[PDB]
RNA sequence: UUACUUAUUCAAUGAAGCGGAGCUGGAAUUCAUUUUCCACGUUCUAGCAUUCAAGGUCCCAUUCGGGGCUGAUCCGGGUU
RNA sequence: CUAAGGGUCGGGUACGAUCAACUUAGAACUGGUACGGACAAGGGGAAUCUGACUGUCUAAUUAAAACAUAGCAUUGCGAUGGUCAGAAAGUGAUGUUGACGCAAU
RNA sequence: CUUGUGACGGCCCGUGAAAAUCCACAGGAAGGAAUAGUUUUCAUGCCAGGUCGUACUGAUAACCGCAGCAGGUCUCCAAGG
RNA sequence: AUGGGGAAGCUCCGUUUCAAAGGCCUGAUUUUAUGCAGGCCACCAUCGAAAGGGAAUCCGGUUAAGAUUCCGGAACCUGGA
């Protein structure tokens, strides 16, 4: 119970991966995936409209 | 509150500063299925919990009792 | 063995209220209790939960809808009317 | 003699609103520099039942423009809005169910909810389950926009007024017969203490204008002057007509 | 192509190192007496170089840019393959199946991989690979 | 038509049905064509599409829900993506696709 | 009659980007050249967006630290 | 007294051994024809009047056919509002509201 | 049998409180070693913990009904046939 | 309660509302005790539950009459070191 979480080792309040005791792995699996492609796609949009600008 | 089993770690307790007192318990208890034997427990009273060391062997019991610090304030039974 | 000639889910109301009343309610109870195709994952895993709120069993998507069915007539039309009008913005 | 019931509801005692379980007041994003020049995105992070409401609400989370945080607003969920959907809000915004645009930026025929009567009032018109407005004209100079309200009255408001593209989820609520006393009972249990209602003509004359008589009967005309006095307005107040509305209605 | 070759950069998607970019060092495309799956041996980056600046001078720059690397056997279904790539010559011998098992081996292994990754970063060859993937 | 071709891929060639397996096709290079369904989420979408161009495999966005893509391959269950390993007697690879 | 804002009245906002002019674009057609009007960072995805900002540049007397200017055009202080 | 209804193990890649449950039906015998043996425990039928129903009230002579109710119908009002509160007010209820709404019959 | 708990399921125009408080996570300001530096979310060790209630009845006699009044007054425990 | 606004007035209205509403982390002191330096945060009273929320205790023994409170034993929580 919540005041008991200050009577316990930190390793009782996480798992070692990124976002340990915050999100549920799969939900971290997604946000790695999503962010990468979206940050890739971001690029994909950059140079295409540099192309529309120089080629209009 | 606690139970202990590395006979060495125990000896190191009975030399752990804050451990003024200690007590030893002798129980009649049965072996396997047929007969009895002489179980003994080696209770160290540390400042915050009470560690007890069960020594099944009636033989190691006798040589351990000698091992106890001679300024420890043991209470036999 | 078909249990009831016609009262259907409504047979809980016994004899009360009058047939027109029970009829009318049966139509919308049947509407509000049945499952529905999830637009996002295809599984018919969309059930109700209070005044026009519709969520997906698995998938967990939740879509605001009509009080006793998912897609109200008026919204559907409105949808396509919104389609129609927005077409005039690019084309 | 006695004060009559419709006068007692005014001091608001047993009569105020059963507010404990309400998600909050549904409003629109405040009209900041992002919504009057461009657009800003949110995610409907959840749509959820407001207690005592006909329609669901939808919780739509946006960034703060001027600070690093999340700010959250409570919308009335327009039908077909789904969790995780993206919602776009302001002038240069696009025409889809869910977004919130000035009445200027939509063409006539748009269908639009929770619309401000003055701009920036964060929403006033057509909010109840199923209602909406229609835009029916625009006068560019003096940037008005002419809408038709769920009642049917035809108001003209500013174009800088905002509205949410669509109709309000929960339609048809009132189609289903209430059917027994108790559901009316629980209906009002989350609204206000308006139920059940006693027939003024079952009262004693000290209780109502309709009260008393050796049979129940209203005794005088049940149509009450627009300039009646508190303690008098009980009947069809200021009714311009009366009797069963034969024929078709609908404003022309 | 069979794009899972000694050049590909991949981002980890499961397990501790999830979220960090690796470089496949040696793929074993199907099977292991241990790992009975398609698994890539990689040396990704654990503690990324912190941003530096003009204010940053002296041995602060030296310290911000320190890298903590890591080697790793990974199932393929835990990397996403990237369109980037980075060279694997300085640690071809270093990262071997034999490097795993016996921890001192892994220590010397990383040591190389560390002198290597800090080589690349100072004078910023392969610049994407030395930046935290934010999700 | 586009389903008629699929019916030929379906009774003469090699394919795999579903997400997990059609990634093993994209890493092995064995894909000649992956067919993405309509409602399959944009992440699953964009993730195959990145996996696609990393093996130079072309991507045909099927314009129907995964449920009807299931009838397209003749199976009674939904599928959100196919993968064509061998085009049997059909021509899908070398026509409009 | 119909205009004006400063009295009075109402709305909103932890009074945040108002008004006026200008850089650059471009629709525009030139009857000497500009006579104007629009514009002038974000829309496949339930990710991430904070340390006066990295950069560029100038100073402190070269320490670690730290500061201008710019990045963020100008003018009016009528919060809208 | 009979019959029907179960658990457990080992069997190369038909069955056996044991353990533990009150149900239900059938059949004998038997009695001063008695046995839901005390206790426990519905009178039924046909109508007329009347209110649909469950609910409500005159504490302490009225529980009804009276009130309510769903259902039906009417009225008022787009907020600079409708109804209602205050001696007043930079005052208040409806209102965390907005006609699939609030108020009034 | 009681009671607790779980995985479900039915129900609504009803979908069935708030805050104190504790935890975690993203972040990466900053602080830190080899002649030796960091660590008290691991273990062991030390001191401290005020004020106020605490008896008993709770009812055909400890309450309210002029009373040691057949009335009234909120609740937990619950054996065998 | 409060800036306020009404009211001849006892008082009535408002509770963050037409208000210049406050305070934590440390740094700058090595005249010295704590000014200034930042960077924050704008949360605006308070009262309201012995059935709601909530840090942590148990068995044995003992009294004419008290006990999860005393005695015996064995724990635990919080604040400080
Ligand atoms: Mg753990
Ligand atoms: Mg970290
Ligand atoms: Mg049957
Ligand atoms: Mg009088
Ligand atoms: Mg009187
Ligand atoms: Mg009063
Ligand atoms: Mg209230
Ligand atoms: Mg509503
Ligand atoms: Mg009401
Ligand atoms: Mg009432
Ligand atoms: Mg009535
Ligand atoms: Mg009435
Ligand atoms: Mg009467
Ligand atoms: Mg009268
Ligand atoms: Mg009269
Ligand atoms: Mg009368
Ligand atoms: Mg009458
Ligand atoms: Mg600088
Ligand atoms: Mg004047
Ligand atoms: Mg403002
Ligand atoms: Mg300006
Ligand atoms: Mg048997
Ligand atoms: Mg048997
Ligand atoms: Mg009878
Ligand atoms: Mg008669
Ligand atoms: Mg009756
Ligand atoms: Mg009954
Ligand atoms: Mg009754
Ligand atoms: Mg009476
Ligand atoms: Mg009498
Ligand atoms: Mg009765
Ligand atoms: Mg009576
Ligand atoms: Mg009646
Ligand atoms: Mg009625
Ligand atoms: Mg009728
Ligand atoms: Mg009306
Ligand atoms: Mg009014
Ligand atoms: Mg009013
Ligand atoms: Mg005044
Ligand atoms: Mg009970
Ligand atoms: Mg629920
Ligand atoms: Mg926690
Ligand atoms: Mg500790
Ligand atoms: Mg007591
Ligand atoms: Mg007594
Ligand atoms: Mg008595
Ligand atoms: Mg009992
Ligand atoms: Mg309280
Ligand atoms: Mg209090
Ligand atoms: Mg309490
Ligand atoms: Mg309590
Ligand atoms: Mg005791
Ligand atoms: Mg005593
Ligand atoms: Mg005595
Ligand atoms: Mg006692
Ligand atoms: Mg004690
Ligand atoms: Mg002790
Ligand atoms: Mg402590
Ligand atoms: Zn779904």
């Amino acid at each position: 119970r919540p005041r008991q979480y200050a009577t316990v080792s930190k390793t009782h309040k996480t798992v070692s991966r990124a976002y340990g005791g915050s999100r549920c792995a799969n939900c971290v699996k997604e946000r790695i995936i999503r962010a990468f492609l979206i940050e890739e796609q971001k690029i994909v949009k950059k140079v295409v409209k540099e192309q529309t600008e120089a080629a209009k | 509150a606690r139970e202990i089993t590395d006979i060495k770690q125990f000896l190191e307790l009975t030399r752990r500063a804050d451990v003024k007192t200690a007590t030893v318990k002798i129980n009649k208890k049965l072996n396997k299925a047929g007969k009895p034997f002489r179980q003994t427990k080696f209770k160290v009273r540390g400042s915050s919990s009470l560690y007890t060391l069960v020594i099944n062997d009636a033989g190691k019991a006798k040589k351990l009792i000698q091992s106890l610090p001679p300024t420890l304030k043991v209470n036999r039974l | 063995a078909k249990r009831t000639k016609k009262v259907g889910i409504t047979g809980k109301y016994g004899v009360r209220y009058g047939s027109s009343l029970r009829r009318q309610v049966k139509k919308l109870e049947i509407q509000q209790h049945a499952r529905y195709d999830c637009s996002f994952c295809g599984k018919k895993t969309v059930k109700r939960g209070a005044a026009g709120i519709w969520t997906c069993s698995c998938c967990k998507k939740t879509v605001a809808g009509g009080a006793y069915t998912v897609s109200t007539a008026a919204a559907a039309t409105v949808r396509s009317t919104i389609r129609r009008l927005r077409e005039m913005v690019e084309a | 003699g006695r004060v009559i019931r419709n006068q007692r509801k005014g001091a608001g005692s047993i009569f105020t609103s059963h507010t404990r379980l309400r998600q909050g007041a549904a409003k629109l994003r405040t009209l900041d520099y992002a919504e009057r020049h461009g657009y800003i995105r949110g995610i409907v992070k959840q749509i959820v039942h407001d207690s005592g409401r006909g329609a669901p609400l939808a919780k739509v989370v946006f960034r703060d423009p001027y600070k690093y945080r999340l700010r959250e607003e409570i919308f009335i969920a327009n039908e077909g809005v789904h969790t995780g959907q993206f919602i776009y809000a302001g002038k240069k915004a696009s025409l889809n169910v869910g977004n919130v645009l000035p009445l200027g930026s939509v063409p006539e025929g748009t269908i639009v909810s929770n619309v401000e009567e003055k701009p920036g009032d964060r929403g006033a018109l057509a909010r109840a389950s199923g209602n909406y407005v229609i835009i029916i004209g625009h006068n560019p100079d003096e940037n008005k926009t002419r809408v038709r309200l769920p009642s049917g009255a035809k108001k003209v408001i500013s174009s800088d007024a905002r509205g949410v593209i669509g109709v309000i989820a929960g339609g048809g609520r009132v189609d289903k017969p209430l059917l027994k006393a108790g559901r009316a009972f629980h209906k009002y249990r989350l609204k206000r203490n308006s139920w059940p209602k006693t027939r003024g003509v079952a009262m004693n004359p000290v209780d109502h204008p309709h009260g008393g008589g050796n049979h129940q009967h209203i005794g005088k005309a049940s149509t009450i002057s627009r300039g009646a006095v508190s303690g008098q307005k009980a009947g069809l107040i200021a009714a311009r007509r009366t009797g069963l509305l034969r024929g078709s209605q609908k404003t022309q | 192509a069979k794009f899972l070759k000694a050049g590909k950069v991949a981002v980890v998607v499961r397990g501790r190192y999830a979220g960090k970019k690796v470089v496949i060092v040696k793929p074993h495309d199907e099977g292991s007496k241990s790992h009975p799956f398609g698994h890539a041996l990689v040396a990704g980056i654990e503690r990324y170089p912190l941003k530096v600046t003009k204010k940053h001078g002296a041995k602060k720059v030296a310290k911000r840019t320190k890298i903590k690397p890591f080697i790793k056997v990974v199932n393929y279904n835990h990397l996403l393959p990237t369109r980037y790539t980075l060279d694997v010559e300085a640690f071809k011998s270093v990262v071997s199946t034999e490097t795993f098992e016996q921890p001192s081996q892994r220590e010397e292994a990383k040591k190389v991989v560390k002198k290597a990754f800090e080589e690349r970063h100072q004078a910023g060859k392969n610049q994407w690979f030395f930046s935290k993937l934010r999700f | 038509s586009i389903n008629q071709k699929l019916a030929l891929v379906i009774k003469s060639g090699k394919y795999t049905l579903g997400y997990k397996s059609t990634v093993k096709s994209l890493r092995q290079g064995k894909s000649k064509l992956i067919i993405i369904a309509a409602n399959t989420p944009v992440l699953r979408k964009s993730e195959l599409e990145y996996y696609a161009m990393l093996s130079k495999t072309k991507v045909y966005y099927f314009q129907g829900g995964n449920n009807e893509l299931g009838t397209a391959v003749g199976k009674l269950f939904r599928v959100g993506v196919v993968s064509i390993l061998e085009a049997g007697d059909s021509d899908i690879l070398t026509t409009l696709a």
